[PDB]
DNA sequence: GGGCTACCTCTCCATGACGGCGAATACCC
DNA sequence: GGGTATTCGCCGTGTACCTCTCCTAGCCC
RNA sequence: CGGAGAGGUA
């Protein structure tokens, strides 16, 4: 019975401009 | 040049923890290069000895026997 | 500009005078940011291109060295030979201008 | 990782290779149930550009997640830039047995040393108090003596006071230019939660106590307390790697007050009177019968070594000033007496320490560099050097100059109405004479006040 | 004249111009913004109507339905303010929306629809605006800052200097618009009109004229003129006018009329077109090698085969002039080219041009935007179609036409807001005019084309997106949606819209934390004009332009005042007097010229109509009615100071504050600081801190009456009267009979904010200013906030200061502080910590918050009551468990523990819990007495209201059939019933009972609705059963360290605290506070902290000499005398204050607060000159020169050169000691690298860093860097073992590999690259 | 609103940096 | 075809630190 | 004990 954690991880960039770089 | 004349080393170390490290993990892995650990910055990325300063006789002692 | 600042801080400075003393400001804290990061930039590449240039032996034994002399460019001069040959050592024998002396 | 709230956060080499599974997946059922060639087409394609999206995500902004549309990290970036692995955790690491505070400034300290708090000189040494409480016996176990520490008790201060005295620290203002950027000394321990550093060292750091932080580190092993102490202590460090100048250069409150102390006015009291030394010169201006500047023949005593190595001894009476007899007791046997002689602003007093370097060798010039601070910082409170609005002159020339620059531009503005000069040459002019009016009311303020 | 309330502590105003503009209200920002985002507008012009206007009616793919608007509406907020911030929701009221539904028959698209529908749906929560500007967002109070952006219309732009290194500058012109697809023209040095599409790669700028609908005889018709030749006799003729042969050298003789006008190697003179235009002359001969460098116009076809001779765009010769020579094509039309007037850029474009017909220049356009796919015809024409001439996808504001009209020399500034062909065909023309060197280009750093954006527009553009995600939600569902089985909430969805509205203010690059810590910092983060943000540029790629500061920056944007470091020019700070224009530009006030008189009206001009008129300086003399007295004036025309006529100028500014910001206008004496120190000066005054005890300053501006009244932190009077009722917690006001309705009388009541936590953890607080019994008006403070005194803006507190190097304690920068200043309490500033405490549902079991915990004593539970939670009040220290937890494992303790190194008092324990978890007795404990506070509250609300109404009927019936006796036998209540005529007055008293009637309803409801919010269970975070949240309240007093600053760029630490005696003391016996070091005056040129201290040792001794003239206790004659003398004191200014209306009291209680120091003000740049300070000084008893003999305390005798002292005024800077201090001897370290933990929060160790590296290599040290990063981090093994080798007491190390090095060769093996070890 | 189950690849988001250097075509005889 | 330009693509852009906030979509219940 | 962003310090 799966609860896949990766339908659970945090999105930590969510501020980030689209075209920066490197992460 | 200087940015030039530090990425064209005989050791790939001290050039990758500068500009590009693609290019130079690049050419330095298309080549099969082996870099002995000779100056500064190599072996303070692998955590020994300095071969500069107090350590010069290390690498000395080091040098002389094997 | 044509106009100087005719006005000094122990008098008052009216308004256009202060506002362009401010502008002059301004490029100065501009120009010390972008300064100090390409600044921080040179140090970087100075210190990675030196880098493993390691005093390893008391003598090399060669007969070779550069020429120094005073700079002068038209003025004054401007460095005399003092101080850049303090303590440095000697390729070849200093003549005095008499002859092999 | 766990946090918070039934949610997970991760790197993005999961989410990658997540996707590179579940093409690899497709692919091989695909490939394994015969599908049509332009199907795996598509399929090869997108995990080529899967792979593609792992190995390095920086040529190819594709791999984007949710809520916004950013390119994901990836192995090449973990590897390259300013946030990798070789700038970022290799060549500088964060590192245990430090601390970091707020400098100041407490001009008591000799050069080699300098102030710690407390509390922070008790956080760094647990390791070493834990050692010598189990050492003289006052505990068994490392948590009895943790909280012995964690309790602060009344015995772990002498403790402390044990474990300080002869072990250097290491300073370090932040944004560290020259081999001088880290210093180390020894600590003395201050009632307070402030670094008391040095202060001529200060001009060595490039700093200022407006709220600059420094921080501390500790040499642990015995080979680095040995290194701090033979090659890093503040003695020896007394002159630039980059020059040859000295480095200890008494910077702004010392000069004024040896500035202040070693000059003439024309009269004053105990003008033309005879003194027997240096010592009565203290004694006169102590008590007051005399001025601090005033001159003075005195019979000094220096010692010029101009034998092999030992110094003669020669005496004399010279002609000088009050200031500069009390200054004479200050400085060391072998220098002569002319360099005194003068008014010591800041380039004397550089090369004062200079020729006390290269001739006296270290510890003249590091406790004649302790002296100097000491005499500056006493003679300057003595000065009272302050300043006030009615200190700075205007000319009474100014407003003539100016009135005279003004009909000059009325001149030439006269002469661009005319139609004979042109533009730039109005241009060249107008700034041609406003620079020589400047240069008028600058010599004007300049002899008014150096000479009235 | 003044008020009852104005005369407690009247300012002495030196300043010489009088005043006519008081200073607008500092928040007219965001007020005005946000107030024009949410409110009813007709017309559809802003607001929510402009997003409803604008994408309703949604109507589906062909299907016969359609969903159209009808109106909004919005609730009230479910919570108020306070309550919210405590509790942590937005504060925020749902959007109700009237949607409606319409659905038609089959075949009826102009029919009659056969069934509506109509209802009042949900969608978002629109966070509102508190009162102050501020928001609430999840708990705390943000601000959205205004952003400056690029306004959208047209600009060409010169992009010159570094391209190609040939000199030869480009030029570009670009398309912005508001929201939709950008559009870039462009040249290249090959001459050739280059177009590009929202900056992709490039297109030949003819490809979209042949994209709209335009032959190529069109095109050369519209970009050129025409050149006739005509078949005649022999040598074809050339129609001339001489102005196309200006600046050329003929190649050949132009002759007419047997007469030799120009002769050939000659240029045509100004006199050959004065002889050919003088003649009349028309026709001439050209050689037939003159036309061979022509390119024909218009097609010419073989009439007789039916084939084509000469093709457009081509060009001539002699061959081909003899194939049209024969056919008979008489009118020949080529097209002026000129190197130096006319150039021949559209030709050489259609050269380079691939396509021919309007098909394949789509197909171009469609594959350049859309690659990969096959073009087709219809996904061509909707993509060309949808990216510029449509209402969706591609819109101008009105902004953007009034720009793209105006710098196209238009007429009309109100138009469409889509493209049209002329708008594109006179944007090439105008570039090719500039390419051609007539006309300029513009630049980009001029106000009159950056636009400020605010909360409105940016929240109405984001409200805006919410709209477009839901349109395509529901032209997904009402496409397959059919029949009457759906209503309008069914379709409709609240996440996209709520999930983009709390993206947008929920975190951004514009929804600043406020920096809540002082009221000048609040009023000066609202008024902040921000360059980055969405649609704007960025930090690290901003050059010299954008952060260097422009001669159009005056009066709007403050030129002094911007943060250093990185964002430098790039968060600009708003003007004092300076609004948003209607359109969004800059504007700032000026006083109407006319040919004589300086007319006192008021006239606002935007940026580019100052750069019309010749403006007056504020600071010009004048006279009476208004004549300039001097006979030139200095003025500036376009950007550019002179010194013109007498009359010839426009506009006089308004006043000389309205160039700085109000971060700047309260730096006296700004006028002799260099603008270096009078930039830090303005950001160290706004991070002070707030004292305890508020303390006026002596030298103001007086702009602080209208910082500390116009911030949000005082109490302002609404209404004006008699003080009822003074309390620490409320004050109530009872008022005047003039400004009270006749309906809904009573009076007012004013709750008070106690000590609250503010954003920076310092302590908010009012504290009433008034009395019992005392008259109030309109527009008056009654509390005094934080950093408030007596509705001054009080920052930090003024001391006597002395200028002289004391020991070298004050040796580059610091400061020197008196055992006075700390005994007095007087920098001691109250900071309030908020501790959190959770209580998880995790794994394993859930957490309880009972006090059994293992491994302490007594010690730990000493200071808990049974429940587990600190008392009230109990004053804990560093270590002490405030919140027992134990999280089972027999279980581990996880109790919640005071944070090292710091003191204070638990003032206020918040409880929440999840509903579904039974409380425990401490939270049933705090809900009783909130219930009992609630209660309370409102029944002495009802009782003091009661008090009020039932007053006023009481004062009703004191005339107009009174009854005294009859009046209080039956109580209160029934006053209504007895005998009183039919008028105005029982009617009047049928109000006042229909008001209490309504009271008695609106407190039950009251009542039961405030039980209903205390007593419910409250949301929370997924996963959590109860939060204990717990105020601690430091006060921190003084202590080497701390950092302290005036307000000149005066920085400073405090070094030592010395006892009372060692300070340097006048022959009086007064010592002084704190010595500064003198030598930070001459380097950084801020001499204006002298004449402040000059000018405050004037002020104290105004101050000293009341003080002897009331401790003494004179008579009010003597007393109203000196303060006459005081107040009038020399050249002319505004205040003239007569002391003959002082009703002795008002002399003796003014006489009260000025015995502390009399208040001075000082304007900006029209200040108090050095004379008056010396006259002020020679009424006090005051050396001239400001200079005092001090004598020292240590060794007691006289100073030589006497020393400068005064009383500056001095702030305390919120960078304290004891935040910044850390340390770590061995802690936690972190998961992928095994390095220690990076920060102080996290108990981590400091970073030897990169430079740090450089140094320990640049000595001899190996073994310092050795352990400095190999034993000291990085490696488990070398520090277990360091540490068992120092609590054994040996010294040494195992070195080993470090791990992070071991994951970087699992980082370069896990890619394709073996990474090895040899032997 | 919200608790249970999960993306096992869809369209316009975007749009204000500049220098430098070297490689990959563009082109001119 | 061989040498020379021209566009195109990558790499880079100062250190150390202190606060705070903020982290999932869809949907059929 | 995970990383981004925003503000601030030198
Ligand atoms: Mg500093």
């Amino acid at each position: 019975k799966y609860e896949d954690v990766m339908h659970r991880v945090v999105n930590h960039a969510h501020q980030r401009n689209p075209n920066k770089k490197w992460s | 040049g200087i940015t030039k004349a530090s990425l064209a080393t005989e050791s790939f170390i001290s050039a990758a923890s500068f500009q590009e490290t693609t290019r130079v993990l690049t050419e330095a892995a298309v080549a099969g290069k082996r870099d002995e650990l000779r100056g500064l910055k190599e072996n303070v990325i692998v955590g020994r000895l300095i071969p500069a300063g107090t350590g010069y006789a290390y690498h000395q002692d080091r040098m002389r026997r094997r | 500009i044509e106009t100087p600042i005719t006005a000094n801080f122990r008098e008052g400075l009216n308004v256009l005078q202060y506002f362009i003393s401010t502008h002059g400001a301004r490029k100065g804290l501009a120009d010390t940011a972008l300064k100090t990061a390409n600044s921080g930039y040179l140090t970087r590449r100075l210190v990675d291109v030196a880098q493993d240039l390691v005093v390893t032996e008391d003598d090399c034994g060669t007969h070779e060295g550069i020429m120094m002399t005073p700079v002068i460019e038209g003025g004054d001069v401007k460095e005399p030979l003092r101080d850049r040959v303090l303590g440095r050592v000697t390729a070849e024998d200093v003549l005095k201008p008499g002859t092999a002396d | 990782v766990p946090l918070d709230g039934g949610r997970f956060a991760t790197s993005d080499l999961n989410d990658l290779y997540r996707r590179v599974i579940n093409r690899n997946n497709r692919l091989k059922r695909l490939l394994d149930l015969a599908a049509p060639d332009i199907i795996v087409r598509n399929e090869k394609r997108m995990l080529q550009e899967a792979v593609d999206a792992l190995l390095d995500n920086g040529r190819r902004g594709r791999a984007i997640t949710g809520s916004n549309k950013r390119p994901l990290k990836s192995l090449a970036d973990m590897i390259k830039g300013k946030q990798g692995r070789f700038r970022q955790n290799l060549l500088g690491k964060r590192v245990d047995y430090s601390g970091r505070s707020v400098i100041t400034v407490g001009p008591y300290l000799r050069l080699h040393q300098c102030g710690l708090p407390k509390k922070m000189a008790l956080e760094l040494f647990k390791p070493f108090i834990y050692g010598k409480l189990e050492l003289r016996g006052l505990a068994t176990t490392i948590k009895a003596a943790k909280k012995m520490v964690e309790r602060e008790e009344a015995v772990v201060w002498d403790i402390l006071d044990e474990v300080i005295r002869e072990h250097p620290v290491l300073l370090n203002r932040a944004p560290t230019l020259h081999r001088l950027g880290i210093q180390a000394f020894e600590p003395v321990l201050i009632e307070g939660k402030a670094i008391q550093l040095h202060p001529l060292v200060c001009a060595a750091y490039n700093a200022d106590f407006d709220g600059d932080q420094m921080a501390v580190h500790v040499p642990l092993t015995l080979e680095a307390q040995l290194e701090a102490r033979a090659l890093m202590m503040s003695t020896n460090n007394i002159l630039s790697p980059a020059n040859g100048e000295p480095i200890i250069v008494p910077s702004q409150d010392v000069v004024l007050g040896l500035y202040y102390m070693t000059r003439d006015c024309v009269n004053a009291k105990g003008e033309g009177m005879v003194l027997t030394g240096p010592k009565e010169a203290e004694r006169l201006y102590r008590s007051g019968l005399a001025s601090l500047h005033a001159r003075v023949k005195v019979r000094i005593t220096e010692y010029e070594k101009d034998a092999n190595g030992e110094l003669v001894a020669k005496t004399s009476l010279k002609d000088t000033t009050v200031g500069r007899a009390i200054l004479w007791m200050i400085v060391p046997k072998g220098l002569p007496y002319s360099i005194v002689n003068q008014a010591l602003g800041k380039k004397a007093i550089s090369k004062m320490l200079n020729t006390c370097y290269r001739i006296l060798g270290l510890k003249p010039t590091v406790i004649f560099a302790d002296q100097i601070m000491y005499t500056g910082f006493a003679y300057a409170a003595r000065s009272g050097a302050s300043v006030g609005i009615d200190d700075m002159v205007i000319p009474e020339k100014k407003h003539e100059i100016i009135s005279e620059a003004e009909a000059e531009v009325a001149e030439i503005q006269e002469q661009f109405q005319s139609g004979l000069v042109t533009a730039g040459e109005r241009y060249n002019k107008v700034i041609d004479i406003w620079a020589a009016a400047n240069d008028r009311v600058s010599k004007a303020m300049m002899d008014n006040l150096q000479t009235e | 004249v003044y008020s009852y309330t104005e005369k407690k502590r009247i300012r002495k105003d030196f300043g010489k111009r009088p005043q006519v503009l008081d200073v607008p209200y500092l928040l007219s920002i965001q007020l005005d913004s946000f107030q024009k985002f949410i409110e009813q507008d007709p017309e559809g012009q802003y607001g929510l109507e402009a997003a409803f206007r604008s994408v309703f009616p949604i109507q589906s793919y062909s299907g016969n339905s359609e969903l159209q608007y009808v109106s909004y509406r919005l609730g009230e907020p479910v919570f108020d303010v306070q309550e919210c911030q405590i509790r942590g929701v937005t504060y925020s009221a749902p959007l109700r929306v009237k949607l409606r539904l319409v659905i038609y028959e089959r075949e009826a698209p102009e029919g009659t629809v056969k069934d509506i529908k109509e209802q009042e749906v949900y969608m978002g929560e629109i966070p509102l605006m508190t009162d102050n500007g501020t928001f609430v967002i999840n708990g705390t109070e943000r601000v959205i800052v205004s952003q400056l952006h690029r306004s959208p219309g047209v600009f060409f732009d010169s992009d010159k200097g570094k391209t190609h290194s040939s000199g030869k500058v480009l030029y570009n012109a670009r398309i912005i618009p508001y929201r939709g697809s950008w559009l870039d023209f462009e040249f290249d040095p090959k001459d050739n009109l280059f177009v590009r599409i929202d900056r992709r790669r490039k297109l030949p700028a003819t490809i979209i004229l042949r994209a709209l609908n335009y032959t190529t005889e069109q095109i050369l018709d519209l970009f050129f003129e025409k050149v006739i030749f005509e078949i005649r006799d022999n040598k074809l003729q050339m129609e001339l006018v001489p102005e196309r042969l200006r600046g050329e050298t003929a190649s050949f003789d132009i002759e007419a009329n047997g007469k030799v006008y120009v002769e050939k190697g000659r240029r045509i003179t100004a006199r050959h077109i004065r002889q050919l235009e003088k003649d009349d002359v028309k026709l001439i001969e050209v050689p037939v090698e003159y036309i061979a460098g022509k390119v024909v116009a218009k097609d010419y076809i073989d009439e007789s085969t039916g084939e084509l001779i000469c093709a457009a765009n081509m060009e001539l010769s002699l061959d081909l002039l003899a194939k049209l020579s024969q056919s008979g094509h008489k009118r020949i039309e080529t097209l002026f080219t000129n190197d130096l007037d006319h150039g021949p850029y559209i030709s050489e474009t259609l050269r380079v041009d691939p396509t021919n017909d309007r098909l394949s220049a789509l197909v171009e356009i469609y594959r350049m935007m859309r690659p990969g796919e096959p073009p087709t015809r219809e996904a061509a024409e909707s993509l060309f179609e949808n990216l510029f001439f449509s209402e969706d996808r591609y819109d101008l504001s009105a902004v953007g036409r009034m720009k793209f009209n105006r710098s196209l020399l238009r007429e009309e500034i109100e138009g469409s807001g889509i493209l049209s062909k002329d708008d594109i065909i006179d944007v090439m023309k105008k570039l090719i005019d500039i390419r051609n060197g007539k006309g300029e280009v513009d630049d980009i750093d001029h106000l009159g084309n950056r636009r400020i954006r605010s909360v409105g527009e940016m929240a109405e553009n984001q409200f805006r997106v919410g709209l477009v995600r839901v349109e395509r939600a529901v032209k997904e569902r009402l496409s397959l949606g059919d029949l009457d089985t759906l209503m309008p909430q069914d379709m409709i969805n609240a996440k996209p819209i709520s999930a983009a509205v709390k993206e947008f203010f929920g975190s951004s690059q514009l929804s600043q934390f406020m920096d809540q810590n002082n009221p000048l910092s609040e009023i000066t983060h609202k008024r902040r004009i921000s360059a980055l943000g969405p649609g704007g540029l960025t930090r690290e790629r901003a050059g010299f332009e954008v952060r260097d500061v422009h001669p159009t920056h005056y009066g709007r944007v403050c030129p002094i005042e911007t943060p250093e470091g990185p964002n430098i020019g790039l968060i600009n700070s708003l003007s004092v007097y300076a609004q948003t224009n209607e359109y969004g530009f800059l504007e700032t006030p000026y006083r109407k010229v006319t040919d004589g008189v300086v007319t006192d009206e008021i006239h606002y001009l935007s940026a580019i109509e100052e750069g019309n008129y010749v403006i007056a300086q504020a600071n010009s003399n004048l006279d009476e009615e208004g004549h300039f007295v001097e006979d030139l004036v200095t003025c500036r025309s376009k950007g550019e100071s002179s010194l013109f006529s007498r009359d010839q100028v426009d506009y006089m500014d308004v006043s000389t504050q309205q160039v700085v910001s109000v971060g700047a206008s309260l730096i006296p004496f700004l006028e002799h600081d260099d603008a270096n120190r009078a930039l830090m000066g303005a950001n160290m005054q706004r991070q002070a801190v707030p004292t305890l005890r508020a303390d006026k300053p002596l030298v103001g501006t007086g702009m602080e009456r209208a910082v500390a009244v116009d911030s949000g932190v005082t109490a302002v009077a609404k209404r004006g009267g008699v003080v009822q009722y003074v309390d620490a917690s409320r004050i109530v006001i009872k008022v005047n009979e003039d400004e009270m309705y006749p309906g809904e009388a009573g009076i007012d009541i004013y709750n008070l904010t106690k000590y609250t936590r503010s954003n920076q953890n310092t302590c908010i607080n009012q504290m009433p200013c008034v009395s019992l019994g005392e008259p109030v008006e309109r527009g008056d403070v009654l509390a005094d906030g934080p950093s408030t005194d007596l509705g001054e803006l009080a920052l930090g507190q003024n001391m006597r200061v002395a200028f002289m190097p004391w020991n070298g304690y004050n040796f580059e920068d610091s400061i020197l502080v008196s055992e006075r200043v700390v005994q007095e309490d007087r920098f001691t500033t109250i900071h309030i910590q908020e501790l959190a405490c959770v209580s998880r549902d995790t794994k394993l079991g859930p957490e309880e918050i009972t006090a059994d915990i293992p491994n302490v004593g007594e010690a730990a539970l000493s200071k808990l009551d049974e429940s587990g939670i600190v008392y009230i009040g109990a004053e804990v220290t560093g270590g002490d468990i405030l919140v027992g937890k134990v999280t089972p494992k027999d279980v581990k303790d996880s109790s919640l523990r005071v944070p090292n190194g710091v003191s204070g008092t638990v003032i206020d324990v918040q409880v929440f819990t999840r509903d579904g978890v039974e409380k425990d007795k401490r939270a049933l404990e705090i809900e009783e007495m909130q219930l009992k506070q609630a209660k309370k509250d409102l029944s002495e609300e009802l009782q003091i209201l009661e008090a009020g109404l039932f007053s006023r009927i009481r004062a009703v019936l004191v005339a107009g059939g009174v009854e005294a006796e009859k009046l209080d036998k039956l109580p209160r209540d029934r006053w209504l019933e007895l005998g009183l005529t039919d008028e105005e007055k029982q009617n009047q008293l049928e109000q006042l009972a229909e008001q209490y009637d309504e009271l008695k309803h609106e407190f039950e409801k009251k009542l039961e609705a405030k039980r209903r919010k205390i007593t419910q269970g409250d949301d929370l975070a997924p996963g959590v059963l109860k939060i204990v949240k717990v105020y601690l309240a430091v006060k921190r007093r003084i202590q080497p360290g701390d950092k302290m600053a005036g307000r000149h760029g005066n920085k400073g630490v405090i070094s030592k605290i010395n006892p009372i005696e060692d300070m340097p003391y006048d022959e009086n016996g007064t010592p002084v506070d704190i010595v500064l070091n003198p030598l930070g005056v001459p380097s950084r040129m801020n001499i204006g902290q002298i004449l402040e201290t000059h000018l405050g040792m004037a002020a104290k001794g105004i101050g000293d000499k009341i003080n002897a003239m009331l401790k003494q206790q004179q008579e009010v004659a003597k007393l109203r005398e000196f303060i006459q003398r005081a107040y009038d004191l020399g050249a002319d200014v505004r205040q003239k204050v007569d002391l003959s209306t002082f009703s002795d009291e008002e002399v003796m209680r003014l006489a009260e607060n000025l015995r502390k120091g009399m208040p001075i003000a000082t304007p900006v740049f029209d200040g108090a000159k050095e004379a008056e300070i010396k006259e002020l000084l020679k009424l006090g008893d005051l050396p001239t020169s400001g200079q005092i003999r001090l004598y020292d305390g240590r060794t007691g005798e006289q100073f030589e050169r006497p020393v400068t002292v005064g009383y500056m005024y001095m702030l305390k800077l919120n960078h304290l000691v004891d935040d910044k201090m850390h340390a770590r001897s061995t802690g936690s370290y972190s998961l992928v690298t095994q390095q220690p933990l990076g920060g102080k929060a996290q108990f981590g160790g400091q970073r030897f860093g990169e430079m740090e590296v450089w140094a320990l290599e640049a000595y001899g040290a190996a073994y310092t860097l050795q352990e400095m990063l190999t034993v000291k981090s990085d490696d488990v093994n070398g520090r277990t073992k360091m540490y068992k080798n120092i609590v054994d007491g040996n010294h040494q190390m195992e070195p080993g590999m470090p791990e992070s090095f071991n994951v970087l060769l699992k980082e370069i093996r896990s890619l394709g690259i073996n990474i090895e070890l040899e032997d």
